[PDB]
């Protein structure tokens, strides 16, 4: 009832099971048939970097069914609100509960049992809309029918032209802000990130397409006559936001102790909340002092920010400056073409942080070999 | 190492912690049965039976189910004997030595091999006969087996006809596989390979093999 034949079949399963990733075709078809046979005899056979707070719970709930290949999160308001995962056999009904058990933000799952496949209308979405209470701006009303791995998607909306007057920031978390487009008619409009704002060509004192929906209203993508190149937009908005914010990831952040933070990082020392604490920690560290001594404020304050080696220079050589006491007080870029390079604008938006850490390292280097 | 006092012989139950999700009811099922069991002498004696619940469940990697205790002078340890006199241990050591390669050996007992649980399904029986106490132990067994099968991911049943339906008597799709009695005739351990598949599905579940040599005495 157990022979050598089954042994041979399972041996081939053994050998090619973890060569399945890139096997040859006959192996994959044989495996489809041998998972078949063994199951009745042997019973076993555009998103970006999500930091770890979510990846831990992801690693747990992916153990709930090995058909799960990814998890689908909506990033909103600096929150990862899962809605489902790409599973092959497990209906997400356990999955959102699990993700709730593992610290993943889930929505208010108010799913009307649908018998006949239908698309929702005025009430059919409105009433669920009240019942949802989405402090998160999620506008896709989708219903999962259990028995499938897809969904029914309903959403209705208008669009018009709104007259912007100015652009703002709005704190949403720790030191983090978003743009709230302010209109000549006293209304605020939302966007997703900084790059949504950029892509829009958003400026002041004109009309633009906006998609108006009842619970939320979102600044509509762009469709018009674009002659205003990207760099001009980047420069304009970087000035408009103010000189106190740099751009971290999808968001802003004020310049502050994070400079001392990164710097203490780069020199293998303890956290120093103030500057004299820093100079002390350096001074007692003969190696850190002696490895500052050989360097320049410029090379060091750019190595503490990881700009690659060179294109930094194509930037630097494109602006004029204002210095006293060997210390930057002002600066301004005058040729805007370089910003049209991708690797360039990531450095440009991230500049005021570099200026500040530069002044700081200047000061410590002055007072240390003082 | 917890204990409970029971109604009748041997009045005491010393269970390891792995067995605590079930001991609660094992007492319940026992007090209403023992009064009958002990009307006659049995083997292994009443002072045995549950000896193999003080053993852990997490260290264990396969379990071997011999449906029955020795009809003549058992010890509460399945297939065990102090002077290698009984046939089951004899043929088991034989068909193991057949694959290991050493055939000069003092004795044998399956218990100390790491990863194996030597298990009876009926925890005792009258002297000289077999299966004579199946009317008493049935749910006790059913319960022990549900507990033990979610710790160990394999099942090798000894007995071609007795473990005929146990697929339906367990509700977890464990890797249950059936074998044949070697103490039986037609030389059933001569016509079946019983091992060399153990450390194979212990392979495909990405786990360590079974150390079939340690049970030899020298």
């Amino acid at each position: 009832m157990t022979s050598s034949a089954d042994l041979t079949n399972l041996k081939e399963l053994l050998s090619l099971y973890k060569s399945l990733r890139f096997s040859d075709s006959v192996a994959i078809e044989k495996y489809n048939s041998l998972v078949e046979w063994g199951t009745s005899t042997y019973w076993k056979i555009n998103s970006f970097q999500i930091p770890d707070e979510i990846r831990s719970a992801c690693n747990k709930v992916l153990d709930s069914d090995n058909g799960i290949d990814f998890l689908r999160f909506v990033l909103l308001n600096n929150r990862w609100i899962m809605e489902d995962a790409i599973s092959k056999y497990q209906s997400p009904v356990n999955i959102f509960k699990l993700a709730s058990e593992y610290g993943l933000n889930i929505p208010n799952y108010l799913e009307i049992e649908i018998e006949e496949d239908t698309l929702f209308d005025d009430e059919l979405y409105s009433i669920m809309e009240r019942s949802f209470d989405d402090t998160f701006p999620k506008i896709s009303i989708s219903y999962i029918k259990l028995g499938e791995l897809k969904r029914q998607v309903v959403d209705f909306f208008k669009f018009s032209f709104m007259y912007i007057e100015s652009i703002k920031v709005d704190r949403i978390g720790d030191n983090i802000f978003i743009p709230s487009v302010i209109t000549k008619s006293g209304k605020k409009i939302l966007v997703k990130d900084v790059d949504h704002l950029i892509r829009s060509k958003v400026r002041e004192h004109t009309f633009v397409k906006v998609k108006k929906k009842n619970t939320f209203s979102i600044l509509y993508d762009y469709d018009g006559n674009g002659t205003e190149t990207r760099g001009e937009v980047i420069k304009r908005i970087i000035d408009t936001i103010g000189r106190d914010y740099y751009v971290n990831g999808k968001y802003f952040s004020k310049v502050g102790i994070a400079g001392l933070k990164q710097l203490t990082n780069k020199l293998d020392i303890n956290e120093c909340a103030t500057v004299d604490e820093l100079v002390d920690e350096i001074n007692k560290s003969g190696t850190v002092k002696r490895k500052i001594k050989n360097q320049s404020v410029f090379d060091l304050s750019r190595e503490c920010l990881g700009y690659p080696e060179a294109d930094f220079i194509t930037l630097v050589n494109n602006m004029r400056f204002k210095i006293e006491n060997c210390k930057v007080v002002n600066f301004n870029i005058e040729n805007t073409n370089c910003l049209n390079n991708p690797s360039i604008e990531t450095i440009y938006g991230n500049f005021n942080q570099f200026v500040s850490i530069f002044n700081t390292v200047t000061d410590v280097k002055k007072r240390l070999f003082e | 190492m917890n204990s409970v006092t029971i109604s009748h012989a041997p009045y005491t139950i010393t269970y390891h912690d792995d067995w605590e999700p079930v001991m609660s009811q094992l007492v319940e099922f026992y007090n209403e049965v023992a009064s009958w069991l002990l009307r006659d002498e049995t083997s292994p004696i009443p002072d045995k039976f549950f000896i193999q619940l003080k053993q852990p469940l997490r260290n264990k990697r396969v379990c071997v189910c011999g449906i029955d205790p020795y009809p003549k002078d058992g010890t509460g340890v399945p297939f065990e004997s102090p002077n290698f006199t009984k046939k089951s241990i004899k043929e088991i050591a034989s068909s193991i030595s057949r694959l290991t390669g050493v055939i000069d050996y003092k004795g044998y007992n399956l218990n100390i091999i790491d990863g194996v649980i030597p298990w009876n399904y009926y925890l005792s029986c009258k002297l000289g006969e077999t299966k004579s106490h199946a009317i008493y132990w049935d749910k006790i067994s059913k319960l022990l087996l549900q507990h033990i099968t979610k710790h160990v991911s394999v099942l090798y049943c000894l007995g071609k006809t007795d473990f005929s339906n146990i697929r339906a008597k367990l509700e977890s799709p464990v890797t249950t596989i059936v074998g044949y009695h070697p103490a039986a005739r037609d030389h059933q351990f001569e016509k079946d390979r019983s091992f060399e598949i153990i450390n194979v599905l212990l392979e495909l579940d990405n786990k360590t093999p079974i150390n079939w040599a340690q049970g030899f005495i020298y």
